[PDB]
Protein backbone atom coordinates (compact mmCIF):
# COMPACT_ATOMS: atom_id res chain seq x y z
CA UNK A 1 0.00 0.00 0.00
CA UNK A 2 2.87 2.46 0.98
CA UNK A 3 4.72 3.19 -2.28
CA UNK A 4 7.36 5.82 -3.56
CA UNK A 5 7.18 5.53 -7.39
CA UNK A 6 10.22 7.43 -8.70
CA UNK A 7 10.65 9.27 -12.45
CA UNK A 8 13.22 11.35 -14.12
CA UNK A 9 16.62 9.10 -14.75
CA UNK A 10 18.51 8.71 -17.30
CA UNK A 11 22.10 10.10 -18.96
CA UNK A 12 23.44 13.39 -19.41
CA UNK A 13 26.49 15.01 -19.78
CA UNK A 14 28.91 16.57 -17.40
CA UNK A 15 27.55 19.98 -16.57
CA UNK A 16 24.15 18.76 -17.60
CA UNK A 17 20.89 19.36 -15.44
CA UNK A 18 18.36 16.52 -14.47
CA UNK A 19 14.80 16.61 -12.45
CA UNK A 20 14.04 13.79 -10.39
CA UNK A 21 10.43 13.32 -9.03
CA UNK A 22 8.50 11.06 -6.53
CA UNK A 23 4.34 10.60 -5.72
CA UNK A 24 3.34 8.83 -2.42
CA UNK A 25 0.38 7.42 -4.33
CA UNK A 26 -2.65 7.67 -2.38
CA UNK A 27 -3.21 10.14 0.82
CA UNK A 28 -2.44 6.99 2.70
CA UNK A 29 -0.29 8.42 5.38
CA UNK A 30 1.42 11.68 5.89
CA UNK A 31 5.52 11.35 5.95
CA UNK A 32 7.36 14.01 7.92
CA UNK A 33 10.67 13.64 5.79
CA UNK A 34 10.83 13.17 2.35
CA UNK A 35 14.53 13.09 0.66
CA UNK A 36 17.33 11.15 -1.87
CA UNK A 37 19.36 9.30 -1.26
CA UNK A 38 21.93 7.52 -3.92
CA UNK A 39 24.56 4.76 -4.35
CA UNK A 40 27.06 3.75 -6.21
CA UNK A 41 27.69 0.29 -7.41
CA UNK A 42 29.43 -1.75 -4.40
CA UNK A 43 29.61 1.63 -2.07
CA UNK A 44 27.28 2.40 0.84
CA UNK A 45 23.78 4.59 -0.02
CA UNK A 46 24.44 8.24 0.50
CA UNK A 47 22.20 11.01 1.87
CA UNK A 48 21.36 13.20 -1.22
CA UNK A 49 18.73 15.62 0.19
CA UNK A 50 15.44 15.89 2.49
CA UNK A 51 12.80 18.02 3.12
CA UNK A 52 9.84 18.78 6.12
CA UNK A 53 6.51 17.97 5.29
CA UNK A 54 6.15 21.77 5.05
CA UNK A 55 9.07 22.75 3.43
CA UNK A 56 10.25 25.13 6.01
CA UNK A 57 13.52 22.97 6.18
CA UNK A 58 15.82 21.07 4.08
CA UNK A 59 18.96 19.81 4.45
CA UNK A 60 21.50 18.60 1.17
CA UNK A 61 25.14 16.66 1.29
CA UNK A 62 27.80 19.29 1.72
CA UNK A 63 29.28 17.74 -1.99
CA UNK A 64 25.89 18.73 -3.77
CA UNK A 65 25.26 22.23 -1.70
CA UNK A 66 24.19 24.72 -4.39
CA UNK A 67 24.37 22.10 -7.27
CA UNK A 68 21.06 20.46 -5.79
CA UNK A 69 17.88 22.16 -4.78
CA UNK A 70 14.90 20.05 -3.25
CA UNK A 71 11.18 20.87 -3.22
CA UNK A 72 7.71 19.51 -2.37
CA UNK A 73 4.34 19.48 -3.61
CA UNK A 74 1.96 18.47 -0.29
CA UNK A 75 -0.98 18.86 -2.94
CA UNK A 76 0.57 16.36 -5.67
CA UNK A 77 2.07 14.84 -2.67
CA UNK A 78 5.11 14.70 -4.17
CA UNK A 79 9.03 15.94 -4.03
CA UNK A 80 11.77 16.99 -7.03
CA UNK A 81 15.26 17.20 -6.89
CA UNK A 82 16.23 19.52 -9.49
CA UNK A 83 19.90 18.86 -10.27
CA UNK A 84 22.27 20.90 -11.55
CA UNK A 85 25.78 21.22 -12.68
CA UNK A 86 26.16 17.36 -12.44
CA UNK A 87 29.63 15.28 -12.19
CA UNK A 88 30.37 11.85 -12.83
CA UNK A 89 30.63 11.40 -9.59
CA UNK A 90 27.10 12.06 -9.26
CA UNK A 91 26.56 9.01 -11.28
CA UNK A 92 24.28 6.66 -8.96
CA UNK A 93 21.40 4.93 -8.07
CA UNK A 94 19.07 7.47 -6.43
CA UNK A 95 16.43 6.77 -4.15
CA UNK A 96 13.38 8.38 -3.13
CA UNK A 97 12.53 7.82 1.12
CA UNK A 98 9.97 8.87 3.48
CA UNK A 99 9.74 8.62 7.03
CA UNK A 100 7.49 9.59 9.79
CA UNK A 101 9.84 10.27 12.57
CA UNK A 102 10.18 14.17 13.50
CA UNK A 103 14.00 13.57 13.52
CA UNK A 104 16.90 15.33 11.08
CA UNK A 105 16.82 15.69 7.78
CA UNK A 106 20.09 14.27 7.05
CA UNK A 107 19.52 11.59 9.51
CA UNK A 108 19.54 8.51 7.99
CA UNK A 109 16.83 6.03 9.53
CA UNK A 110 14.31 6.37 6.56
CA UNK A 111 12.02 3.35 6.63
CA UNK A 112 10.49 3.83 3.16
CA UNK A 113 12.68 3.50 0.00
CA UNK A 114 11.52 3.86 -3.93
CA UNK A 115 12.71 1.00 -6.28
CA UNK A 116 15.22 3.98 -7.29
CA UNK A 117 16.48 5.46 -10.59
CA UNK A 118 19.67 4.94 -12.45
CA UNK A 119 21.42 9.09 -13.38
CA UNK A 120 24.51 8.15 -14.85
CA UNK A 121 26.57 11.35 -15.82
CA UNK A 122 29.09 11.19 -18.98
CA UNK A 123 32.89 12.26 -19.16
CA UNK B 1 -0.67 18.42 19.19
CA UNK B 2 -2.71 20.78 16.99
CA UNK B 3 -4.95 23.32 18.59
CA UNK B 4 -4.82 21.14 22.20
CA UNK B 5 -3.82 22.61 25.64
CA UNK B 6 -1.06 22.79 27.91
CA UNK B 7 -1.62 19.88 30.32
CA UNK B 8 -1.13 20.68 33.87
CA UNK B 9 2.07 19.74 35.40
CA UNK B 10 2.76 16.02 35.86
CA UNK B 11 -0.95 15.27 35.37
CA UNK B 12 -0.52 12.35 33.05
CA UNK B 13 2.70 10.72 34.89
CA UNK B 14 2.91 7.85 32.60
CA UNK B 15 3.68 9.80 29.50
CA UNK B 16 7.22 9.44 28.26
CA UNK B 17 9.86 11.33 26.09
CA UNK B 18 11.95 9.14 24.00
CA UNK B 19 14.76 11.42 22.68
CA UNK B 20 17.79 11.04 20.48
CA UNK B 21 20.94 13.86 20.42
CA UNK B 22 18.92 15.51 23.26
CA UNK B 23 16.08 15.94 21.30
CA UNK B 24 12.24 14.69 21.27
CA UNK B 25 10.94 12.47 18.71
CA UNK B 26 8.53 10.27 19.73
CA UNK B 27 6.59 9.82 23.03
CA UNK B 28 5.79 6.28 25.10
CA UNK B 29 3.79 5.17 27.99
CA UNK B 30 4.92 3.31 31.30
CA UNK B 31 3.62 0.13 31.44
CA UNK B 32 5.75 -1.45 33.70
CA UNK B 33 8.86 0.11 36.00
CA UNK B 34 11.16 -1.13 33.51
CA UNK B 35 8.86 -1.31 30.45
CA UNK B 36 7.95 1.38 28.08
CA UNK B 37 5.23 1.19 25.21
CA UNK B 38 5.44 3.37 22.14
CA UNK B 39 5.12 2.78 18.13
CA UNK B 40 7.04 0.90 16.48
CA UNK B 41 7.64 3.00 13.92
CA UNK B 42 9.66 5.21 16.30
CA UNK B 43 12.49 2.89 16.70
CA UNK B 44 12.52 1.49 12.69
CA UNK B 45 16.11 2.03 11.52
CA UNK B 46 16.83 4.00 14.73
CA UNK B 47 20.04 3.08 16.98
CA UNK B 48 17.96 1.72 19.78
CA UNK B 49 21.48 2.12 21.83
CA UNK B 50 21.39 6.18 21.61
CA UNK B 51 17.24 6.32 22.79
CA UNK B 52 16.91 7.78 25.89
CA UNK B 53 13.52 7.21 27.75
CA UNK B 54 12.44 10.31 29.67
CA UNK B 55 10.10 9.97 32.63
CA UNK B 56 9.18 12.23 34.72
CA UNK B 57 8.76 15.07 31.93
CA UNK B 58 6.78 18.64 32.10
CA UNK B 59 8.52 21.25 29.65
CA UNK B 60 11.23 20.08 27.43
CA UNK B 61 12.42 23.71 27.40
CA UNK B 62 13.47 23.81 31.16
CA UNK B 63 16.02 21.56 33.27
CA UNK B 64 13.66 19.01 35.67
CA UNK B 65 14.72 17.64 38.56
CA UNK B 66 11.17 15.02 38.41
CA UNK B 67 13.22 13.63 35.42
CA UNK B 68 14.44 10.05 35.42
CA UNK B 69 16.00 8.82 32.60
CA UNK B 70 16.38 5.03 31.42
CA UNK B 71 18.34 3.49 27.75
CA UNK B 72 16.42 0.43 26.20
CA UNK B 73 17.66 -3.07 26.74
CA UNK B 74 15.37 -4.83 24.42
CA UNK B 75 12.87 -4.16 21.95
CA UNK B 76 9.80 -6.29 21.22
CA UNK B 77 7.57 -6.16 18.46
CA UNK B 78 4.28 -8.09 17.02
CA UNK B 79 3.60 -8.51 13.08
CA UNK B 80 4.50 -4.41 12.73
CA UNK B 81 4.22 -4.05 8.93
CA UNK B 82 5.36 -0.68 7.91
CA UNK B 83 4.20 -1.19 3.85
CA UNK B 84 0.80 -1.75 5.39
CA UNK B 85 0.89 0.48 8.58
CA UNK B 86 -0.12 -2.47 10.68
CA UNK B 87 0.89 -3.66 14.29
CA UNK B 88 2.88 0.06 14.76
CA UNK B 89 3.53 -1.01 18.77
CA UNK B 90 6.89 -1.52 20.56
CA UNK B 91 7.76 -2.71 23.51
CA UNK B 92 10.71 -1.01 25.27
CA UNK B 93 12.63 -3.55 27.92
CA UNK B 94 14.01 0.05 29.95
CA UNK B 95 18.11 -0.92 31.78
CA UNK B 96 16.53 -0.44 35.02
CA UNK B 97 13.42 0.16 36.88
CA UNK B 98 11.78 3.40 37.20
CA UNK B 99 10.68 4.88 40.96
CA UNK B 100 7.58 5.42 41.27
CA UNK B 101 6.14 8.47 42.70
CA UNK B 102 3.68 11.57 42.03
CA UNK B 103 5.12 12.22 38.56
CA UNK B 104 6.38 8.77 37.37
CA UNK B 105 3.55 5.86 37.12
CA UNK B 106 2.75 3.22 35.70
CA UNK B 107 -0.26 3.21 33.07
CA UNK B 108 -3.54 0.96 33.24
CA UNK B 109 -4.34 -0.92 30.05
CA UNK B 110 -7.83 -2.17 28.55
CA UNK B 111 -9.38 -5.96 28.75
CA UNK B 112 -7.97 -7.87 25.66
CA UNK B 113 -10.19 -7.27 22.85
CA UNK B 114 -11.84 -4.52 23.92
CA UNK B 115 -13.19 -2.63 20.90
CA UNK B 116 -14.27 1.40 21.69
CA UNK B 117 -17.39 2.38 19.73
CA UNK B 118 -18.10 5.79 17.98
CA UNK B 119 -18.29 8.21 20.20
CA UNK B 120 -16.52 7.84 23.15
CA UNK B 121 -14.76 10.55 24.14
CA UNK B 122 -10.86 10.27 24.63
CA UNK B 123 -7.98 12.26 25.82
CA UNK B 124 -4.84 12.55 23.20
CA UNK B 125 -1.28 14.18 24.48
CA UNK B 126 2.08 14.58 23.37
CA UNK B 127 5.11 17.22 22.78
CA UNK B 128 4.57 16.50 18.83
CA UNK B 129 3.95 19.72 16.18
CA UNK B 130 1.77 22.56 16.88
CA UNK B 131 0.78 23.69 13.56
CA UNK B 132 4.27 26.90 15.99
CA UNK B 133 7.35 24.27 16.05
CA UNK B 134 7.95 21.60 18.56
CA UNK B 135 5.64 21.40 22.19
CA UNK B 136 8.24 22.78 24.98
CA UNK B 137 4.73 21.79 27.31
CA UNK B 138 2.87 19.06 27.40
CA UNK B 139 -0.30 19.45 25.65
CA UNK B 140 -3.37 17.50 25.52
CA UNK B 141 -6.73 17.26 23.40
CA UNK B 142 -9.96 16.45 23.65
CA UNK B 143 -10.93 13.61 20.72
CA UNK B 144 -13.47 11.34 20.07
CA UNK B 145 -13.55 7.70 18.21
CA UNK B 146 -15.02 7.36 14.71
CA UNK B 147 -14.84 3.59 13.38
CA UNK B 148 -15.42 5.25 9.70
CA UNK B 149 -12.20 6.58 7.50
CA UNK B 150 -10.88 3.93 9.78
CA UNK B 151 -9.79 -0.13 9.75
CA UNK B 152 -10.60 -2.77 12.59
CA UNK B 153 -6.63 -2.78 12.89
CA UNK B 154 -6.73 1.04 14.22
CA UNK B 155 -8.65 2.71 16.68
CA UNK B 156 -9.33 6.00 15.08
CA UNK B 157 -10.16 9.86 16.16
CA UNK B 158 -11.23 13.32 15.28
CA UNK B 159 -11.91 16.41 16.83
CA UNK B 160 -15.42 17.19 16.27
CA UNK B 161 -16.22 21.28 15.15
CA UNK B 162 -12.73 22.74 14.79
CA UNK B 163 -8.95 22.01 13.14
CA UNK B 164 -7.37 20.15 15.61
CA UNK B 165 -5.57 16.44 16.15
CA UNK B 166 -1.92 14.90 17.19
CA UNK B 167 1.24 15.80 14.81
CA UNK B 168 4.41 14.82 13.98
CA UNK B 169 6.56 14.08 17.09
CA UNK B 170 3.06 12.74 18.74
CA UNK B 171 3.68 9.23 17.28
CA UNK B 172 4.07 6.16 20.23
CA UNK B 173 1.40 8.61 22.60
CA UNK B 174 -0.79 7.36 24.75
CA UNK B 175 -4.90 7.50 23.97
CA UNK B 176 -6.52 7.61 27.24
CA UNK B 177 -9.89 6.59 27.09
CA UNK B 178 -11.89 6.31 30.41
CA UNK B 179 -8.51 6.12 31.94
CA UNK B 180 -7.03 3.23 30.56
CA UNK B 181 -4.54 3.51 27.79
CA UNK B 182 -6.51 2.19 24.58
CA UNK B 183 -4.50 3.74 21.76
CA UNK B 184 -0.89 4.57 20.49
CA UNK B 185 -0.44 7.57 17.78
CA UNK B 186 0.38 5.92 14.75
CA UNK B 187 -0.34 7.98 11.65
CA UNK B 188 -2.33 11.21 10.49
CA UNK B 189 -4.14 11.59 6.68
CA UNK B 190 -3.84 14.56 4.88
CA UNK B 191 -1.86 16.28 7.04
CA UNK B 192 -2.36 17.40 10.67
CA UNK B 193 -5.61 18.60 11.20
CA UNK B 194 -7.13 18.04 7.96
CA UNK B 195 -10.97 18.07 9.15
CA UNK B 196 -10.88 15.17 6.30
CA UNK B 197 -9.43 12.14 8.11
CA UNK B 198 -9.50 10.96 11.56
CA UNK B 199 -6.09 10.19 13.43
CA UNK B 200 -5.06 6.36 13.22
CA UNK B 201 -3.63 4.86 16.94
CA UNK B 202 -2.35 1.21 17.47
CA UNK B 203 -5.02 -0.48 18.81
CA UNK B 204 -3.63 -1.35 22.28
CA UNK B 205 -6.62 -3.86 23.27
CA UNK B 206 -6.01 -6.11 20.86
CA UNK B 207 -2.14 -6.69 21.95
CA UNK B 208 -2.94 -7.30 25.87
CA UNK B 209 -2.32 -10.64 26.27
CA UNK B 210 0.95 -10.64 24.45
CA UNK B 211 2.20 -7.26 26.38
CA UNK B 212 1.30 -8.88 29.95
CA UNK B 213 2.88 -11.90 28.70
CA UNK B 214 6.21 -9.63 28.49
CA UNK B 215 5.72 -7.23 31.59
CA UNK B 216 4.39 -10.00 33.45
C1 LIG C 1 20.52 3.16 32.55
O1 LIG C 1 20.79 4.11 31.53
C2 LIG C 1 20.95 5.45 32.01
C3 LIG C 1 21.03 6.35 30.77
O2 LIG C 1 22.28 6.21 30.08
C4 LIG C 1 22.55 7.21 29.13
O3 LIG C 1 21.70 7.16 27.96
C5 LIG C 1 21.93 6.03 27.08
C6 LIG C 1 20.92 6.15 25.95
C7 LIG C 1 23.39 6.00 26.61
O4 LIG C 1 23.67 7.11 25.75
C8 LIG C 1 24.31 5.98 27.83
O5 LIG C 1 25.69 6.02 27.43
C9 LIG C 1 24.03 7.16 28.75
O6 LIG C 1 24.89 7.10 29.89
C10 LIG C 1 22.19 5.52 32.90
O7 LIG C 1 22.36 6.88 33.30
C11 LIG C 1 23.68 7.39 33.39
O8 LIG C 1 24.28 7.04 34.65
C12 LIG C 1 25.62 7.52 34.86
C13 LIG C 1 25.96 7.20 36.29
O9 LIG C 1 24.87 7.59 37.13
C14 LIG C 1 25.73 9.02 34.57
O10 LIG C 1 27.11 9.40 34.56
C15 LIG C 1 25.05 9.36 33.25
O11 LIG C 1 25.13 10.76 32.97
C16 LIG C 1 23.59 8.91 33.29
N1 LIG C 1 22.87 9.38 32.11
C17 LIG C 1 21.68 9.99 32.16
C18 LIG C 1 21.24 10.67 30.89
O12 LIG C 1 20.98 9.99 33.18
C19 LIG C 1 22.01 4.58 34.09
O13 LIG C 1 23.20 4.49 34.89
C20 LIG C 1 21.66 3.18 33.57
N2 LIG C 1 21.25 2.30 34.66
C21 LIG C 1 21.70 1.04 34.80
C22 LIG C 1 20.94 0.17 35.74
O14 LIG C 1 22.69 0.64 34.18
C1 LIG D 1 -12.19 16.88 27.85
O1 LIG D 1 -11.49 15.75 28.39
C2 LIG D 1 -11.35 15.75 29.82
C3 LIG D 1 -10.58 14.49 30.17
O2 LIG D 1 -11.18 13.32 29.61
C4 LIG D 1 -11.33 12.26 30.52
O3 LIG D 1 -10.09 11.87 31.13
C5 LIG D 1 -9.16 11.18 30.27
C6 LIG D 1 -7.93 10.89 31.10
C7 LIG D 1 -9.82 9.92 29.71
O4 LIG D 1 -10.21 9.00 30.73
C8 LIG D 1 -11.03 10.36 28.91
O5 LIG D 1 -11.62 9.22 28.30
C9 LIG D 1 -12.02 11.08 29.82
O6 LIG D 1 -13.19 11.48 29.10
C10 LIG D 1 -12.73 15.82 30.47
O7 LIG D 1 -12.58 15.82 31.89
C11 LIG D 1 -13.44 14.97 32.67
O8 LIG D 1 -14.75 15.55 32.70
C12 LIG D 1 -15.70 14.95 33.61
C13 LIG D 1 -16.97 15.76 33.47
O9 LIG D 1 -16.72 17.07 32.95
C14 LIG D 1 -15.13 14.92 35.02
O10 LIG D 1 -16.05 14.29 35.92
C15 LIG D 1 -13.82 14.15 35.00
O11 LIG D 1 -13.26 14.03 36.31
C16 LIG D 1 -12.82 14.84 34.07
N1 LIG D 1 -11.62 14.03 33.96
C17 LIG D 1 -10.37 14.51 34.05
C18 LIG D 1 -9.29 13.48 34.23
O12 LIG D 1 -10.12 15.71 33.98
C19 LIG D 1 -13.45 17.07 29.98
O13 LIG D 1 -14.75 17.19 30.56
C20 LIG D 1 -13.58 17.00 28.46
N2 LIG D 1 -14.27 18.17 27.93
C21 LIG D 1 -15.20 18.08 26.96
C22 LIG D 1 -15.93 19.35 26.63
O14 LIG D 1 -15.44 17.02 26.38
Amino acid sequence: QVQLQESGGGLVQAGGSLRLSCVVPGRTISLYRMGWFRQAPGKEREFVAGINWSGDMTDYVDSVKGRFTISRDNAKNTVYLEMNSLKPEDTAIYYCTADPKLLPLADSSYGYWGQGTQVTVSS
Amino acid sequence: IVGGRRARPHAWPFMVSLQLRGGHFCGATLIAPNFVMSAAHCVANVNVRAVRVVLGAHNLSRREPTRQVFAVQRIFENGYDPVNLLNDIVILQLNGSATINANVQVAQLPAQGRRLGNGVQCLAMGWGLLGRGIASVLQELNVTVVTSLCRRSNVCTLVRGRQAGVCFGDSGSPLVCNGLIHGIASFVRGGCASGLYPDAFAPVAQFVNWIDSIIQ
